[PDB]
């Protein structure tokens, strides 16, 4: 989830836009 | 700001100023 | 800090507090 | 939706958590 991705590893743009609506 | 480790408040941060108008879901973990 | 007008991050920000471990969904507007 | 209930009105706990997963 968000957190394994952008919490534990570095996040990216592409990533948190999964997260978008 | 994005590329970075992002926790907590300072991910749900990151998403609101990201997503905009969209809106955007946020789950722990 | 939930009864007030909230907006923006500051809506988030009690998102965030309130949810917990159960995330949530934010969606402006 | 939740702007309308706690941003241009006065928000509370009941409708916040109507947001939480
Ligand atoms: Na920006
Ligand atoms: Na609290």
């Amino acid at each position: 989830g968000i957190v394994e991705q952008c919490c534990t590893s570095i996040c990216s743009l592409y990533q948190l836009e999964n997260y978008c609506n | 700001f994005v590329n970075q480790h992002l926790c907590g408040s300072h991910l749900v941060e990151a998403l609101y100023l990201v997503c905009g108008e969209r809106g955007f879901f946020y789950t722990x973990k």
